[PDB]
């Protein structure tokens, strides 16, 4: 609307200038302001650009200076309003660490319907963990979400406004899958692992105990982590 | 406890009005020294 | 810009839509599209009068505008009280509506006694101040509308009026320019 | 055309010209580029605003593979112990480098 | 003083109508109410307090 009524505007001031500039007989002339002279010259005003000519009847030095005074106005408020959006962009951050995500409440966040993390949520001691466990407890619309695939698809379809709370080796799996469009961002909130479970009483406790950790000094594990979650 | 924009022709709509009043203000100027010297030039003649 | 009959023919055709234009602008309650209640929300099309559904429960079951409203309006400033007062009254639309009437008699009064050349000078005054007034009127109510929606074909027809005002002025004072030179060169031989 | 070059170059920097086009094809021109002009140097303007206003650090490594593409920064690990000997018998071909 | 000689009557029946009442004026009222309701109430949906 401000494009539209400047252009108005500038039709309106080159018509009245040229009007009042040429429309006396008394004065037949001693100005060079015809109608195109008096776009010209108003379009090259609104530029702050030199001008030729200028007017030199009272009338037409009135409109001039009205039309200097919008122009400056209008100049001086393009260029706060660009360096305004240009230092609200770049002080946007995006988030990396958790607690920076439990200061903001733009972007919507929640886990899954179940499993351990809502237990680890709960049982937790940590300030910004609780305030996160009252924030997923007191929201709507529910980010709570029933599976996995609807998480990651949820996430997928809310173009940023929302985030997943999950495993970090599913994380980095889905990050390494198509279309590629989500990251694994921060680090992990607690620590768990994933080992190998025998019954009660077995044999076979000890020496696959031995092996698992054997495999991890000789770092065939990170062969066969990397392998499959970077190579394949 | 659960609890920039482009600027608007409002924002500069009184530079509009002074522009315009402007516009008239130096019409009517243009419009008197018109008729003021018509009618000095009918004096004369 | 060449001769006389034809330019006469132009600027009387000229004159005549631009005051088709701006009676039909403002007798036409198609000026935005917006959100609106005009009895839920609903998309609704509004004019300077009245506001009226569209697509609803209740197709063409439309009301006036509530300028004034009741409950709570929560005052305002003079300034601002006299914004709404013309947004309400809608002065200037009607203003540049008279002035171009106006200007229209003067353009026809000017083929009886042609001599009076200060007919068709009067007729330009009044067809640029009906192009301001439309411009004033036009920032009024693009002030008052925004305190997603588009603009209706009533608003571009009454743009395009003030346009094709301005450029009957800027003709007609060109007519009367060139009466005065063809003065000139007569009283000159 | 050296007038041509310097009236652009006036205008580019909005410091005016002794002289102005007349017809309608170099008026237009001006215009066009008078609001090119305009654009550019009110981007510029906000955009070192934006520069000045906000400070923006940012480290130069921000992983070790990184390290080991740069060879600028330094970097080692204890003389003898774990991290010397997980970097010592480690065939991925990072490590390797950093080795 | 005022508040006895004041028109419309300001005085309200309970605390719910006294939240809504502020909520509905939109600036034009204030609420004289407890410091515990009051930061209640702030902390709650939707902010407009």
């Amino acid at each position: 609307e401000i494009w539209m009524c400047i252009v108005f505007a500038y039709i309106g001031v080159s018509v009245v200038l040229f009007l009042v500039s040429r429309f006396s007989p008394y004065e037949w002339s001693t100005n060079e302001f015809g109608i195109f002279n008096s776009l010209w010259f108003s379009l090259g005003a609104f530029m702050q650009q030199g001008c030729d000519i200028s007017p030199r009847s009272l009338s037409g030095r009135i409109v001039g200076g009205v039309w200097w005074f919008f122009t400056l106005i209008i100049i001086s408020s393009y260029t706060a309003n660009l360096a305004a959006f240009l230092t609200v962009e770049r002080m946007v951050s995006p988030i990396e660490s958790a607690e920076d995500l439990s200061k903001q409440t733009e972007i919507a966040y929640g886990t899954l319907d179940s499993g351990s993390t809502k237990e680890f949520f709960r049982r937790s001691k940590i300030a910004v963990f609780d305030k996160m466990w009252t924030y997923m407890r007191s929201a709507e619309p529910s980010v709570f979400v029933r599976t996995t695939a609807e998480g990651v698809a949820r996430v997928r379809k809310s173009k940023g406004k929302y985030a997943y709370l999950l495993e970090s080796t599913m994380n980095e799996y889905i990050e390494q899958r198509k279309p590629c469009d989500t990251m694994k961002v921060g680090g992990n909130l607690d620590s768990k692992g994933y080992d190998i479970a025998t019954p009660k009483g077995s044999s076979l406790g000890t020496p696959v105990n031995l092996a698992v950790l054997k495999l991890s000094e000789q770092g065939v594990l990170d062969k066969l982590k990397n392998k499959w979650w970077y190579d394949k | 406890g659960e609890c920039t924009s482009a600027l608007s022709l409002s924002n500069v709509a009184g530079v509009f009005y002074i522009l315009v009043g402007g516009l008239g203000l130096a019409m009517l100027v243009a419009l008197i020294e018109f008729c003021y010297k018509s009618r000095a030039e009918a004096k004369r003649m | 810009l060449f001769d006389r009959g034809v330019q006469m023919l132009l600027t009387t055709v000229g004159a005549f839509a631009a005051f088709s234009l701006m009676t039909i602008a403002v007798g036409t309650d198609y000026w935005l599209y917006s959100r609106g209640v005009c009895k839920e929300e609903v998309m609704t099309h509004s004019g300077l009068w009245r506001t009226c559904c569209l697509e609803g429960n209740f197709k063409g079951l439309c009301k006036q505008i509530d300028h004034f409203p009741e409950d709570a309006d929560y005052e305002a400033d003079t300034a601002e009280y006299f914004l709404r007062a013309v947004r309400a009254s809608s002065i200037f639309p009607i203003l540049s509506v008279i002035l171009l009437f106006m200007g229209g008699l003067c353009i026809a009064a000017s083929e009886f006694y042609k001599t009076r050349h200060n007919i068709i000078l009067s007729a330009g005054i009044f067809f640029v101040s009906a192009g301001l007034s439309n411009i004033i009127g036009i920032i009024v109510y693009i002030s008052a509308n925004a305190g997603s929606y588009s603009y209706g074909w009533s608003f571009y027809f009454g743009a395009l009026s003030f346009i094709i005002a301005e450029m009957v002025g800027v003709l007609a004072v060109h007519m009367f320019i060139d009466r005065h030179k063809q003065l000139r060169a007569t009283a000159r031989a």
